[PDB]
């Protein structure tokens, strides 16, 4: 379905570092998602032709939100050209866990690990060069199928800085049946990849059962003004360059 | 000596400064580097995860989020640090305590 953009009501906020703070208003300058921007909504309402998963331009960060609960997108393949000569990365939410398979994968003409297990060997074909295989803790990701009202707001930020492939996340039990809702909830860090690979593009590997819902943000070198509370968690923020009032704030 | 004179008039003159001297020097984070035990309420020379400093590692009352290492205040200086081994939080309070003035 042709992407009908929507308004990201204060989404794409995440703890930028390891420091703890309390009741202080710190103004970080980092890659966030501009407030009230037009998110490149990949309308997965197919029950149209949302299998338009090209080599998407992986800019300096991507806000890969998803209001999906069956997790149709089990895999996320990354790379520059995806033609068997690149140290390509896969974040695969397989049966075991969120496995981080970055290797000298051998690709085919149409690069995608399609559901056939990701057995359509169009991304990975052999283990020749492999820097690190972060097989995370094996949790209850058993190819989920639950759907309905979008409880699990599967938000994710995938940035690549200094080689490090930082993957943030958050799971909020908020109920809605449509696009990104109002409210505020900052993301947490989930994994930091101590590798030095380069990524240029990526894909979204929907599970061949599609009717789903997954967005694609795009970040920018902005400056914010966070607001920490007593318990030390972000409760509010203002975009330092969005309006005159926000600027004077 | 600070007045450069052999006769001082009645008054209160500030002569020196006074800083408590740190006693020990601990090194942490061989949790999984050399190890040393936790000492409290005494000015020491701590080295937590590369972060080197001085202070009295008192007991903490604030709760960190379970991915955070450091902690700080409005003045942007280290105030609480996560114990690398036992995974606890410890405050910091430097002990550079005031000048020293002579009354004559």
């Amino acid at each position: 379905l042709p992407p009908a953009y929507t308004n990201s009501f204060t989404r794409g906020v995440y703890y930028p570092d390891k420091v703890f703070r309390s009741s202080v208003l710190h103004s970080t300058q980092d890659l966030f998602l501009p407030f009230f921007s037009n998110v490149t909504w990949f309308h997965a309402i197919h029950v149209t032709k949302r299998f338009d998963n090209p080599v998407l331009p992986f800019n300096d960060g991507v806000y890969f939100a998803s209001t999906e609960k069956s997790n149709i997108i089990r895999g996320w393949i990354f790379g520059t050209t995806l033609d068997s000569k690149t140290q390509s990365l896969l974040i695969v939410n397989n049966a075991t866990n969120v496995v981080i398979k970055v290797c000298e994968f051998q690709f085919c003409n149409d690069p995608f690990l399609g559901v056939y297990m990701e057995s359509e060997f169009r991304v990975y074909s052999s283990a020749n060069n492999c820097t690190f295989e972060y097989v995370s803790q094996p949790f209850l990701m058993d190819l989920e199928g639950k759907q309905g009202n979008f409880k699990n707001l599967r938000e994710f930020v995938f940035k690549n800085i200094d080689g490090y492939f930082k993957i943030y996340s958050k799971h909020t039990p908020i109920n809605l049946v449509r696009d990104l809702p109002q409210g505020f909830s900052a993301l947490e860090p989930l994994v930091d990849l101590p590798i030095g690979i380069n990524i240029t593009r990526f894909q979204t590997l929907l599970a061949l059962h599609g009717a789903a819902a997954y967005y694609v943000g795009y970040l920018q070198p902005r400056t914010f003004l966070l607001k920490y509370n007593e318990n030390g968690t972000i409760t509010d923020a203002v975009d330092c360059a969005l309006d005159p009032l926000s600027e004077t704030k | 000596c600070t007045l450069k004179s052999f006769t001082v008039e009645k008054g209160i003159y500030q002569t020196s400064n006074f800083r408590v001297q740190p006693t020990e020097s601990i090194v942490r984070f061989p949790n999984i580097k050399k190890s040393t035990n936790l000492v409290k309420n005494k000015c020491v020379n701590f080295n937590f995860n590369g972060l080197t400093g001085t202070g009295v590692l008192t007991e903490s009352n604030k709760k960190f989020l379970p991915f955070q290492q450091f902690g700080r205040d409005i003045a942007d200086t280290t105030d609480a640090v996560r114990d690398p081994q036992t995974l606890e939080i410890l405050d910091i309070t430097p002990c550079s305590f005031g000048g020293v003035s002579v009354i004559t």
